[PDB]
């Protein structure tokens, strides 16, 4: 399956 | 604490860091760069050393947060997000739900189940994991 | 084929084996992601990455042999597909103004850790040398 990206300004994706 | 050498051999000492799916791993396999939730989820239920907050029941890919606060700090630690909590670790796995990758158990609470077919991404199957792992069904 | 074959056919080549992994040195510094500093030194740390980056045998001192593949890797592992050795060295600024790497004076493409990381490591820069079996320069 595809894993599309989490990200949302409740649910922030963190990065660095 | 002592030095990063001192680390490792101590949390190797506690039969930590050896999960049978380490979620940088998998991320590699799958092209997402930083970890995500999922991977993140895999690694605690194939490491023994968190079955006191975490575990599988037995039953396919269903899994307890026996202790979902745990759960949240660690990612919070993992990710940087102090303020990480359950909430918050809710309302992710909730985006995960519209996705068909983690479904709720209903009827019981902090019980979900991943609905895609992990069997085919990992190579392998849910028993073969629990025997690893010694879980004791619920 | 599946992520057991993948850790497997990976295995067979020697790979995956950092003596400084970088998910587990962001653990012990509490950092939470991976950052460049850690992300090189897995690199430096895994004998299958010694053909576009390495040790130069003088302490902390390292070089890229292939900067552009060094970038490539750091921007896969952070999701950033345009990323190049120029965009890089940006970022490697912040490094030099913290006094954590520093460029090796007349020389391109050469850094060195310039901060106490033998105290931090707990290693000494010989004894990751034998370990990752590097020829000095």
């Amino acid at each position: 399956p595809s894993f599309d990206s989490f990200d949302f300004e409740d649910f922030p994706a963190a990065l660095w | 604490k002592g030095t990063f050498k001192d680390y490792v051999r101590d949390r190797a000492d506690l039969n930590k860091d050896k999960p049978v799916i380490p979620a940088a791993a998998l991320a590699g396999y799958t092209g997402s760069g930083p970890i995500q939730l999922w991977q993140f989820l895999l690694e605690l239920l194939t490491d023994k050393s968190c079955q006191s907050f975490i575990s599988w029941t037995g039953d396919g890919w269903e899994f307890k947060l026996s202790d979902p606060d745990e759960v949240a700090r660690r990612w919070g630690k993992r990710k940087n997000k102090p303020k990480m909590n359950y909430e918050k670790l809710s309302r992710g796995l909730r985006y995960y739900y519209d996705k068909n990758i983690i479904h709720k158990t209903a009827g019981k609470r902090y019980v979900y189940r991943f609905v895609c077919d992990l069997q085919s991404l990992l190579g392998y199957t849910p028993e073969e994991l629990h025997a690893m792992l010694d879980v004791k069904p619920d």
